[PDB]
DNA sequence: CAGAAGCCAGACATTAACGCTTCTGGATAGCGTCCAGAAGCGTTAATGTCTGGCTTCTG
């Protein structure tokens, strides 16, 4: 999942035909990297493009389309992103492009043109939004929900997957390594017992909606109709039809009440055969979960989690013998930091400092990112921002660890506004303002 | 001398959103038909006359009423000052209240005042502690401690009650007169007041338990309780007021008069079987004020539409239903699963069966439920 | 209002009492001072004390209680953490402390014991949770909502305001300024909505429920009771008593039909009015009125923000030149950043780097504290990691700008990691980290 | 005979999160002892005692207490219930009022009796007449206004009593629907409330307004703060008497420029007087109300005066605009046509009005 | 000018914001009653995405 090159035009303050390319020499030395300059000049700029390229979004737009377009420099008519990256032994390449209504510097916007093809081979995989993102996420193995969380950190929300939520955190880990079919027959399993709930109540608008004499009522009809007979045996001709006239009237109300009664009894007994059913069906949902997954993915992820956690302690360890971590006794999916020197301190990371929760967060990313190497394996990362709060006896342990990390064929990028690692990183891309214009610039090696 | 020891009335106290004044208003009544009866000469209340500190106008309508009808008979009244309460709240009757020979002391500081006997004699002495609440007795010094508080706050309110008992004491003189002394706290989780530290008075009326017992086994130290049932764990136990013999300064002995229990109430404990079989033996009275239940299920079981089963139960009956409970309190996980496997090669069929395992259930409806977990899967393939 | 001391023991990481009094040898000037020292130390612990013993909540925490009790350090029994306080000439003391069960290292927790009091008099205002959480609310004039984000930005947390929703930015936009009677207004409009559909409602399901004979089968009666007509003309005791009995079933029928009919156009003339009075609440409820007060209040709030607005562009002039906040036009109220470099260029906030961001949320924060100067005056303000993101040359001029504004009466507090700006400033309380028993200590004029 | 008049007393009106204690407290007791001095047989109050149907504590404490001062003196005092005043909060306490020698308040006229007991006069007490009790309105209004003074007259019959007619409303031809003033019954004297402003109305003395003896606004705060005095002679009117109060809270308005307002407040240049005085604004600059408050405070900070509110003569604060403004506003973007906006303002005010 | 790439105007699958309903923790308790807060599902207008007519530049 390396980056090979990079390619940008017009993405905020940078201006211009941008390409960097990590096949050269410097890049292809180590593979380790450092940027710097000043604040605003692109640094997170040129991080984002091969997000943009890979995924249509950026971690501070929420969406980017046909309309609300501000991502390009002001005033420039076309703003492209395109990047090449190898997954296995082939190399692919995605393209992302927008244009002005006219290339004038105001107008319309028009619709973005994606192409995410294989290099040198001239198939264009795809040529839509939708089925290039169906594919791209097939091929590399990583959405965006998983890919801006296990192999680009962006500044503020490093510590998103500590204080990420069990309905957003679950949802990561039911995407990795497979099983989706937990919250499939959740939302089915709620959709069903919904069904079958709400055939049972229209029984019940039925049962309450059929009018029953009371039995007052029906004595005091059948009172009505002895009455009326008594008064015809004791005899002429008017009164016989007025007596049987009234003696019609009750016969009916009376079958009719019967006929009520008798649907009645009839549904009532319905009503209780399947109310049986649905006890059992409401029985079930309420241990196997409702709609997008609520309950029972949790519990089928737990051990994925605790899979994850496993091989995150040993990772920490490795990085700094400080904490481990271990899942609490809770029913959300969360991980607890034990305090090593203490030996017994089992605290959660709410009450962590800020850089042992940088480092908790650094070292469950590449967790994480090591647990999917068996399927689509992912060898880069970068890192936007969170050594500043490190101080520079630890942050020599993390640069040292880092450094373990990229002796192998992974590759890191890092961006840091601390000195402190200027000598430590042997490779820097210069980023440099321009006379306060407004725009910013690079090296002229990587210009085109 | 007679006088009646009670406390905590909280008047206006919304009870599930049902209303408590016609309860009050009962108790109201009787406690000045008894008072009629036995010839009393003043009465005191042990505080939480009011239950918040700003209470309904028809709580405000009932005391008033109460204190007017109360004015017929002539006899003294004494209302002390609760927690729940507000001091402002009291006192702006308590100046009014004084043209009705009826006396409140929610302000602290009060001094020791004689009570006057039906013929005109000095009965006894008074001795009216309200709640203390420790912004009007202490001052906060810094360099503190977190358990200091408590011990200084212990020490401050028994130099107080032996300052006014000594007051109380010094005012009486020699004359043979008995002395009365109120108080709202509790009297033996570490706070609390120590039984021995009461000055040695002749009687000692204390309030804010609501359940009425002896302190300590000794005689002259007493719990009024509540008037009548506030929670439903007193629901079947009897509500007493206290009747006070003083004769020659000194306690001769006390009654208890049992309270009349206008709106009965009952709480039950069991499964669906026991709680129907519970509730039908109502069918056979006829409760013209609807009776209050409370229900605590203890099962396992799902009990699918509690508030519409145990509606369609009490429909029949007037039987008001006021709350629910359920043992619900459970935790599901899937266990550590010997650090071993993995979700991957775990099969559906191994993970319903460890959901299920955490449950009691055992054959009947596990059966059920798995060929109905197997019905679902049969649909995705 | 401003801090003049504080005071705690076995907070979260700093075993023993310790007290810092701002009325020393040590910041006897209102200059800006710092705290500095190994990361994970307790450095912001000294920023939880003032907030904890102020509002009952620190800003990691949700809340502190009888139960999950996270703060307290471990092997210990005992907290406690106090605050002195002047406003208006006067001053005041807040206090909070908790045990265990028996002074043990373990067992159950007590409720916490709170404190109100004045430090002049001696005399204590407050004893209780709910009463003291709002009396220092009302003395204050900020409770823990408008506190956290006008004179407290923690760390991580220094953007809040600009990536808040837009109903938190209304609400605490009218909690600062203002009169709820637009909340009252907007969240009973939508009751009396609620209240007429309901009603409204029940009537249509009565006319529904009643059954009605159809045209044909009132035919069909008619036409049955006119063949039974005939017949008994031409007619037999017998026959005319079954004759004459059919005949009253049909004259029941039909004249229940009719009284149910009639009862129905009673039910039509009412729901025909009552769809008259439907308009007259159902336009109000959407044009404004909603639950919790949400659209009438976001509208008026648009009135204030344009004054905040104004504020926060003149307190920005003088602190970073580049950016003018604008209230853009939209129905959720958003600040809109202008560039004065771009020649007028206009875009989203969310699109800005985290330097820049930090500076502008700086900026709204301070514009919304002396917004409510002329009522009460807020002169303290503690900003916490996050500042040190700038470059250099943008750093000094923040800090010089920060220098400029502590000339009026604000005691400004930084707290960061910038070696620089360490040096630079001259009220150092440092912090020292221990030999990895996990606790800290202050220097040893603060122990006590 | 004597009476004292007085209406819209407002206790407990939060005077922009200010109080009033001290001044209801100084104007109760001055009017014990004018009651006193006067030997007034009987005292006489038009409604709106409290400000809301639940006032704060210390408004009750203030009323009992001039209820029980007014115990030593003797005297009769009848209470009728207000407009905003609910009846709820006054019907508290009628079992002991009445025990204490007043009266509070659908009733029957009563005998008024003097210091000595003998029957004085006679009174019509009528509280606030709610619709709920009640062109059609002023029928109603009208004829039960007829019905009480036919009980009242055969009540008195030939009694030399002289006939008393109290209510809670306001009249035609008064300034700050309405029944007439022509309409009223042949009383000797009616006593009206609900309006602050003592003023003239129907040339005759038979009807006559007391209004308020504190100010409620700075726009009342002229000199007709005055409380009357009604005399009778043997059953017959004998004068008319209005009383001045005394003031312990001074009511200053300020208008013009920002220099000719600075310059005004120099008068007040460190009188240290007692009371301090309350200031009332109006500016008539552009500038805005944020800063100019703090423009204005950087000069009273120093000055023995108290700022209450700003005000721009004629973006801006809420402050500045009211509710029926902001909803007119919120109005611009839907089509007003004819009457949908009539409906709509007309329920927008209903909902205004039961919201408090 | 004839025709094609580009630009502008219509239906359909997500989606984010209230609103309702249920459930639960905290402030009080001699470890009990409401008040407020949180989670989860249902509605609906809004919106991005895919598909069918005009218009300027190349041959
Ligand atoms: N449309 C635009 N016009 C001008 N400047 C823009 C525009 N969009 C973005 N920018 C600028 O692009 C820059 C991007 O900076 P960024 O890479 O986020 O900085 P950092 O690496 O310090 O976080 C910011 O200075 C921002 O103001
Ligand atoms: N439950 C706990 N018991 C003991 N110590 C704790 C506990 N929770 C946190 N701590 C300590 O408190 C420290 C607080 O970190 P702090 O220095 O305030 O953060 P930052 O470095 O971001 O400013 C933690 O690093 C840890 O050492
Ligand atoms: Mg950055
Ligand atoms: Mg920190
Ligand atoms: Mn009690
Ligand atoms: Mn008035
Ligand atoms: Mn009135």
């Amino acid at each position: 999942m390396k980056i090979l090159s990079l390619r940008l035009k017009n993405l905020n303050s940078l201006k211009g035909e941008w390409k960097i390319d990590f096949t050269r020499e410097p890049f292809a030395s180590n593979g380790l990297f450092a940027i710097t300059g000043p604040t605003g000049a692109g640094k997170t700029t040129l991080l984002d493009a091969i997000c943009l390229a890979l995924y249509h979004e950026t971690p501070r737009l929420s969406n980017v389309s046909q309309s609300q377009n501000d991502l390009m420099t002001r005033d420039t008519a076309e703003c492209l992103a395109e990047v090449e990256f190898e997954v296995k032994g082939e190399a692919y390449r995605a393209f992302w492009s927008q244009n002005r209504a006219r290339n004038q510097p105001d107008g319309n916007l028009q619709v973005p043109r994606v192409e995410l093809a294989r290099c040198a081979d001239g198939k264009i995989l795809a040529d839509k939004v939708k089925d290039k993102l169906e594919l791209t996420a097939t091929l590399t193995g990583l959405d965006y929900g998983r890919f801006t969380r296990s192999m680009l950190l962006s500044q503020g929300q490093f510590a998103a997957f500590l204080n990420a939520k069990p309905k957003e955190r679950a949802e990561l880990l039911e995407e990795l390594t497979g099983t989706e079919i937990y919250g499939q027959i959740s939302a089915m399993v709620f959709e069903q017992h919904k069904s079958a709930r709400t055939e049972l109540e229209k029984l019940q608008a039925q049962a309450s909606g059929v009018t029953l004499l009371t039995p007052e009522q029906v004595q005091s009809l059948t009172a009505s109709l002895q009455v009326l007979t008594d008064e015809e045996k004791q005899l002429t001709h008017q009164k016989l039809r007025e007596n049987t006239t009234s003696q019609g009237e009750i016969r009916q109300q009376l079958k009719q009440d019967a006929d009520n009664r008798q649907q009645q009894q009839t549904l009532m007994q319905q009503i209780a055969q399947m109310t049986q059913q649905v006890e059992d069906w409401g029985y079930l949902n309420s241990l196997i979960g409702s709609k997008e997954g609520d309950k029972f993915r949790k519990f089928a992820q737990g051990l994925t989690l605790d899979n994850l956690v496993h091989l995150a302690n040993q990772q920490l360890t490795r990085l700094h013998g400080r904490y481990l971590l271990q899942r609490k006794a809770s029913e959300a999916l969360e991980v607890e930091v034990v305090d090593t020197w203490q030996a017994d301190a089992v605290r959660d990371t709410r009450t962590l400092s800020g850089g042992e929760s940088f480092l908790v967060s650094l070292a469950l990313a590449l967790a994480l990112s090591d647990l999917v190497s068996h399927k689509t394996r992912i060898d880069s990362l970068f890192l936007d921002e969170g050594f500043g709060t490190l101080d520079s006896e630890t942050l020599d342990t993390a640069l040292d660890a880092l450094d373990a990390l990229n002796a192998s064929g992974k590759t890191i990028g890092v961006i840091s506004h601390v000195e402190a690692m200027k000598e430590r990183i042997p490779v820097q891309i210069k980023v440099k303002k321009i006379n306060g214009l407004g725009y910013s610039k690079l090296e002229s090696t990587f210009a085109v | 001398m007679r006088i009646l020891h009670t406390s905590d009335w909280h008047l206006g106290q919304n009870f599930y959103s049902k209303s408590r004044e016609a309860e009050h208003q009962a108790f109201l009544d009787w406690l000045l038909e008894t008072a009629q009866t036995h010839q009393v000469d003043a009465i005191i209340v042990a505080g939480d006359v009011f239950d918040t500190g700003s209470p309904p106008s028809y709580a405000r309508t009932l005391y008033n009423r109460f204190v007017v009808n109360l004015q017929q008979t002539g006899c003294h009244l004494v209302v002390l000052a609760g927690n729940q309460d507000s001091v402002a709240t009291l006192n702006e009757s308590r100046d009014i209240m004084a043209f009705l020979n009826t006396t409140v002391v929610a302000s602290a500081g009060h001094a020791p005042q004689i009570l006057p006997r039906r013929d005109g004699t000095p009965g006894a002495v008074l001795c009216p502690i309200p709640f203390l609440r420790p912004r009007d007795i202490i001052t906060s010094q810094a360099g503190l401690n977190g358990i200091e508080k408590q011990q200084h706050l212990l020490a401050a309110i028994t130099d107080y009650y032996q300052q006014h008992y000594a007051d109380a004491c010094k005012l009486r003189g020699d004359q043979p007169l008995p002395i009365i002394a109120t108080g709202h706290l509790t009297t033996v989780t570490l706070d609390a007041f120590p039984a021995q530290n009461f000055p040695p008075a002749d009687y000692i009326a204390l309030g804010h338990i609501h359940r009425a017992q002896i302190i300590g086994g000794m005689e002259h130290v007493r719990y009024c309780g509540s008037p009548i049932p506030l929670s439903f764990d007193e629901c079947g136990k009897s509500k007493y007021v206290h009747l006070v013999t003083f004769s020659n300064g000194k306690l001769e002995s006390v009654e208890n008069l049992n309270v009349p229990v206008t709106q009965p109430m009952a709480v039950l404990k069991g499964d669906l079987a026991s709680i129907t079989a519970q509730l039908e033996q109502w069918r056979d009275v006829s409760q013209e004020p609807p009776v209050w239940l409370d229900i605590e299920i203890t099962t396992d079981e799902y009990l699918h539409d509690i508030q519409r089963k145990i509606q369609a139960l009490t429909e029949s009956l007037p039987v008001e239903v006021l709350l629910v409970r359920r043992s619900r309190e459970q935790r599901e996980r899937v266990l550590a699963s010997q650090q071993r496997e993995t979700l991957s090669e775990l099969s559906v069929e191994e993970v319903f069966n460890r959901r299920l395992a955490l449950e009691e259930l055992d054959e009947s409806q596990q059966q059920r439920l798995q060929h109905l977990f197997t019905t679902t899967l049969h649909t995705l393939a």
